[PDB]
């Protein structure tokens, strides 16, 4: 292999979420935003470049809601062992007083994609210009999920994402501090 | 907490690509959980069962002429289409490295680089040091966009220079960062 | 309430290159009619699914509704409504658990929102500031979706003035405002700019689930000649 | 792009 392009979709009961992306060497192109029926781009600029029609993707989230009811069934209703988030932030750049810099919260290796990520500073949840990214889908079949946010770096600032997932028993917090 | 059974579908349908799109592999794959029961392999030509659970799926399908006629032509109207639609933005996307060097034991930052691959070697007097480097590994920020850290572990003479040299897809040359003790 | 159409807001139909017919069909004979049912299943938790028989072509048996947000699914799912809206075929998608079509909205609480008798509420209709047209579009409902009225008053116009006929339409610009209390708010009638038509998308404007007091509201259209 | 599920 060079390269990979995966279609990769999801339906999760009783939730009742579903997801439909597109993997390119582990990067997400685009997923599906099946409310507004928009096709959301990775990064801007993929929009220009080429295009998708959002809507065949309920299709297929279609297909693979009839395809859980069917195998549910069939493995006599036997459910997903809940498989716990290993969790590690990283700032996407060197850190240095006064320089804008982006904490990372790289949720990976879990499952079911449900997960609750919030961040706190100095132990306050902190929204400001938060951002994440869809369930993207591991080889093994778990799921990662990078959550972000943008920060100015300070000696007297600490950071924590909080993430809950029901493989874990408690929300377990990933620490960081300049 | 929710503790209420959760059931999930995985699909996903895969296009392997060799030597450009020379040699294409489509995998149409579909999992219970994490389990794949059911898949469709180009190099095989029709669906086969992973798991007896899949075996009811991989009859119905191969059943159906019009759809394995569908899925052995995937190969070119699906991941080769794909391919070459999104060859300018993926495949050929090439995003430089900034490098960053400063004092931890010896820190090189190769920061915001795409593609992954990448060459990250530290120097010593102009000579390549080997024992006592450390690398994070190639990180995946989520964003088109990798960083890895390389550690050096050393004790600088009067005035050492420490060299971090990175190769990349995207440069031309070696990008450079000298720094002096 | 909401502030009238500015100048080059409207769509221009002339500036729309596809079929009309494509916005003709969602305002023709057909639509998705429902009295007291209730939600029998759900495909996402924004939506919730009907058993509604296609009684005039039978070409469905079941109906997604989808909503602008999961707390209006919720607050309809088990409750026996009365269902009204303007359906679409390509690109309906859903799972339930012999067809099916979708729509947005237009879903209104059976139980304590029924009339004895059909009100009418006027419609006027100006023709470049002209109202050679005048209506009643009827009801029995008391709280009615903007999305069943709306859905009446243009299947009206289509076959009375040709609102939107197989390539184009007469009409260059087109808005329906409902007022009810001094208050109004608009719809566009007319498709996007380009050379397709997105029925779902259009469609998904009535996802709010909009309604008004039959008994208060009024409807007037605006429509330009070209 | 196009989009490939039985």
């Amino acid at each position: 292999e060079e390269h990979v392009i995966i279609q990769a979709e999801f339906y999760l009961n009783p939730d009742q979420s579903g997801e439909f992306m597109f993997d390119f060497d582990g990067d997400e192109i685009f997923h599906v935003d099946m409310a507004k029926k928009e096709t959301v781009w990775r990064l801007e600029e993929f929009g220009r470049f080429a295009s998708f029609e959002a809507q065949g993707a309920l299709a297929n989230i279609a297909v693979d809601k009839a395809n859980l009811e069917i195998m549910t069934k069939r493995s006599n209703y036997t459910p997903i062992t809940n498989v716990p988030p290993e969790v590690t932030v990283l700032t996407n750049s060197p850190v240095e007083l006064r320089e804008p810099n982006v904490l990372i919260c790289f949720i990976d290796k879990f499952t079911p994609p449900v997960v609750n990520v919030t961040w706190l500073r100095n132990g306050k949840p902190v929204t400001t210009g938060v951002s994440e990214t869809v369930f993207l889908p591991r080889e093994d079949h778990l799921f990662r999920k990078f959550h972000y946010l943008p920060f100015l770096p300070s000696t007297e600032d600490v950071y924590d994402c909080r993430v809950e997932h029901w493989g874990l028993d408690e929300p377990l917090l990933k620490h960081w501090e300049f | 907490g929710d503790t209420r059974p959760r059931f999930l579908e995985q699909v996903k349908h895969e296009c392997h690509f060799f030597n450009g799109t020379e040699r294409v592999r489509f995998l149409d794959r579909y999992f219970y959980h994490q389990e794949e029961y059911v898949r469709f392999d180009s190099d095989v030509g029709e669906y086969r069962a992973v798991t007896e659970l899949g075996r009811p799926d991989a009859e119905y399908w191969n059943s159906q002429k019009d759809l394995l006629e569908q899925k052995r032509a995937a190969v070119d109207t699906y991941c080769r289409h794909n391919y070459g639609v999104g060859e300018s933005f993926t495949v050929q996307r090439r995003v430089y490295p900034e490098v960053t060097v400063y004092p931890a034991l010896l820190v090189c930052s190769v920061n915001g680089f795409y593609p992954g691959s990448i060459e990250v070697r530290w120097f010593r007097n102009g000579q390549e040091e080997k024992t006592g480097v450390v690398s994070t590994g190639l990180i995946q920020n989520g964003d088109w966009t990798f960083q890895t850290l390389v550690m050096l572990e050393t004790v600088p003479r009067s005035g050492e220079v420490y060299t971090c040299q990175v190769e990349h897809p995207s440069l031309t040359s070696p990008l450079t960062v000298e720094w002096r003790a | 309430s909401q502030p009238d159409p500015k100048p080059d807001e409207l769509h221009k139909s002339s500036k729309f290159t596809g079929l009309m017919e494509n916005m003709k069909v969602l305002y023709d004979d057909n639509h998705v009619s429902a009295i007291n049912v209730k939600s029998i299943d759900q495909f996402l938790y924004f939506d919730l699914i009907y058993s509604i028989k296609d009684t005039k072509l039978g070409n469905y048996d079941n109906v997604r509704v989808e909503f602008k947000n999961k707390d209006l699914a919720d607050k309809y799912k088990d409750k026996y409504v009365d269902v009204f809206g303007a359906n679409y075929y390509y690109q309906c998608y859903f799972s339930k658990k012999k067809r099916k079509t979708c729509m947005y909205g237009g879903v209104t609480e059976h139980n304590g929102n029924q009339l004895d008798k059909y009100r009418s509420i006027t419609v006027r209709v100006f023709e470049d500031g002209k109202n050679l047209l005048s209506f009643d579009v009827q009801t029995n409902k008391k709280k009615v979706t903007a999305q069943e009225l709306d859905y009446l008053t243009r299947h009206y116009l289509v076959k009375n003035k040709k609102l939107y006929e197989f390539n184009n339409s007469p009409y260059e610009t087109g808005y329906i405002k409902f007022i009810e209390n001094e208050n109004s708010f608009w719809y566009d009638m007319m498709p996007a700019p380009g050379d397709k038509f997105d029925q779902s998308k259009y469609l998904m404007m009535y996802n709010d689930n909009k309604m008004v007091d039959s008994k208060d509201v009024k409807i007037e259209v605006y429509l330009t000649t070209k | 792009a196009r989009a490939x599920s039985l």
